[PDB]
């Protein structure tokens, strides 16, 4: 059983006796209109000692028991703004398939170091005081804070028709009509600059004996050498309180599990966030439809959420931010076919076509065997 | 006969088929030689997308037809 | 990378052209196209012109461009604001198609639309059930807009 090992080796890690808490308590007050901003106040200057003491959060004029609750309320606001994209600091992968990682522009900051070493101390006190974060990062991201070597399967993560192209050139060859050469262009504020993979690059064709290292240079441009500096210190920044031994027993999918906790789909924000065509809130099909994704496990609800909209991931403010082909796209439910045939899915548009079905168990049927061929989490 | 088929790449396909052979056995034929599913093969001749079910002869195909390999349409 | 291949896309289209679609970059700025495309004369948008938006993303040729239509089309795959998702330009993409290979598809796809992806279920309803209207409406729409 992977939850029986991965418990396992949360207890092993937490034993560690390089990995406990003191018993003095530190306060950490912050107003709750401005975490970002006290956040970075008071932590970037916390010493290493300080920050392994027991963590008491209070927000500023809100008096109140059960300091758990404000802890968890609180590192879930500041993991919510510090991971924001409009900060200007990370970015997803793409528009319709959200996947946080580091945006390259945020090297126009004069001292980008600082904010990434704070984001870097943010999350080790995270894993440290067994507090969870809710954002969700790519895999490569992960394997990179373990060390591990990056491939071209790791592009199918961040971007999946980039990685679709790249296996293409892999597979099929090239020829002198594909003006492929040795140079990626970055649009940085407007203007285009050109960087080289290897010396003289913009100078050299991509013929059938070099693809492989065109790939190879390709896949580690995109994936590492793009945000050297600021990973460097964010790592820098994680590593000052959890040492890299500890962190170096887990996988990508371990680790992704300890800062995050068990993943899960809100059920609640799903349908408060949705919209019909042909169909109203007192319709049968939509109220059995609701009920079902209530009495659903995780793992079918998130099959489900990619059969229909596409990717198993949501954005970073639920389905109020949801992005379709071509922009905003909400989820949509329609009435569109007949009563045989099974439910579809328009995943560029986000919409499920759901005919009108009779009773609760037809739908429970003809919904859970159209998703079958879907994966999801 | 012979026909050929241009594909999204470039690649000319050369097919040895006849026009009383029916669209079955021609895409049949072209999967075993190219590993394209028949279901995702959309290949129009003179403007036209042909269906399964009936025969080249039934779309006015001769000697040396021309076809080109396009897109599923999903918009 | 991402412009080489285009100044190589431009002049292939300004040396053998389609004849009928053409292509050209916007005042300076070879990441937006300007596309125009003749309604084929065997369909109902016949004698009608019709104007493309083209924006190349700097991962060209590896991610495919965004094309955006600018005169509306009555048609079951094409919604009003004019958005084609079509998987030649979202899914089936690959380094070997050119933006000349877009325009050709497109212009088949404005004579057999899909009955299947209804973008716009009024219009897919219609074409389904009331074909000699369907055509009379695009015709109509052809003659009012496309001008």
């Amino acid at each position: 059983s992977h939850m029986d090992e991965y418990q396992r080796k949360i207890a092993y890690m937490y034993d560690r006796p390089e990995m406990a808490v003191n018993d003095a308590q530190l306060q950490l007050k912050v107003s709750r209109a401005t975490t970002f901003e006290d956040a970075y106040d008071i932590i970037s200057k916390l010493s290493v000692s300080d920050m392994k003491k027991k963590l008491l959060i209070r927000f500023r004029n809100e008096d109140g028991l059960d300091y758990g609750g404000v802890s968890r309320e609180f590192f879930y606001i500041l993991s919510h703004a510090i991971f924001n994209p409009g900060y200007s600091l990370f970015e997803y992968a793409t528009d319709d398939n959200y996947g946080l990682q580091i945006s390259p522009l945020s090297s126009v900051n004069p001292d980008f170091r600082s904010y990434f070493r704070f984001v870097g101390r943010v999350m080790g006190l995270a894993i440290y005081h067994r507090r969870y974060l809710d954002v969700q990062f790519v895999l490569p991201f992960y394997k990179r804070i373990l060390q591990k070597p990056l491939c071209l399967e790791d592009v199918k993560d961040v971007d999946e028709v980039y990685y679709e192209s790249l296996k293409w050139i892999k597979n099929n060859d090239v020829d002198e009509s594909l003006c492929l050469n040795f140079s990626v262009e970055e649009n940085r504020f407007g203007e285009s600059v050109t960087v080289d993979l290897i010396p003289n690059g913009r100078n050299i064709a991509v013929n059938n004996q070099n693809k492989m290292n065109y790939l190879k240079a390709l896949t580690e441009h995109k994936l590492v050498t793009s945000t050297e500096e600021q990973f460097n210190a964010l790592k820098g920044g994680l590593n000052e309180l959890i040492p890299d031994s500890v962190l170096q027993i887990f996988n990508e999918n371990e680790l992704d599990t300890l800062l995050n906790g068990k993943r899960d789909i809100d059920v609640q924000d799903w349908k408060r966030f949705t919209d019909y065509r042909s169909y109203t809130e007192t319709d049968d099909i939509v109220i059995w439809f609701w009920e079902l994704l209530s009495e659903w496990s995780p793992e079918k609800k998130a099959k489900l959420l990619q059969f229909a909209t596409g990717t198993s991931r949501l954005p970073l403010s639920g389905f109020k931010d949801m992005h379709g082909s071509d922009g905003p796209r909400k989820f949509t439910i329609e009435k569109v076919g007949h009563i045989s045939q099974l439910p579809k899915a328009h995943t560029c548009f986000n919409r499920l076509d759901i005919p009108p079905y009779n009773s609760k168990e037809e739908l429970e049927q003809k919904l859970t065997i159209a998703i079958q061929e879907t994966a999801g989490f | 006969m012979q026909i050929f088929v241009k594909t999204l790449t470039g690649k000319t396909i050369t097919l040895e088929v006849e026009s009383s052979d029916t669209i079955d056995n021609v895409k049949s034929k072209i999967q075993d030689k190219e590993g394209i599913p028949p279901d995702q093969q959309r290949l129009i001749f003179a403007g036209k997308q042909l269906e399964d079910g009936r025969t080249l002869s039934d779309y006015n195909i001769q000697k040396e037809s021309t076809l080109h390999l396009v897109l599923r349409l999903r918009g | 990378m991402a412009l080489k291949r285009i100044n190589r896309e431009l002049a292939d289209l300004g040396k053998d052209p389609p004849s009928s679609s053409s292509a050209g970059p916007v005042g300076d700025d070879l990441f937006h196209w300007q596309a125009t495309i003749m309604g084929p004369a065997d369909s109902p948008y016949a004698g009608g012109v019709f104007f493309l938006s083209i924006h190349f993303p700097t991962d060209y040729p590896f991610k495919p461009p965004k094309v955006n239509f600018t005169t509306r089309i009555y048609h079951p795959n094409i919604n009003s604001n004019g958005s084609i998702c079509l998987d030649i330009l979202r899914d089936q993409w690959s380094p070997a198609l050119t933006i000349s290979k877009v325009l050709l598809s497109i212009s088949s796809l404005l004579t057999d639309p899909n009955p299947d992806d209804p973008l716009v279920p009024e219009i897919a309803h219609v074409y389904k059930t009331d074909r000699s209207r369907y055509e009379l409406s695009a015709r109509e729409w052809t003659r009012k807009y496309a001008i």
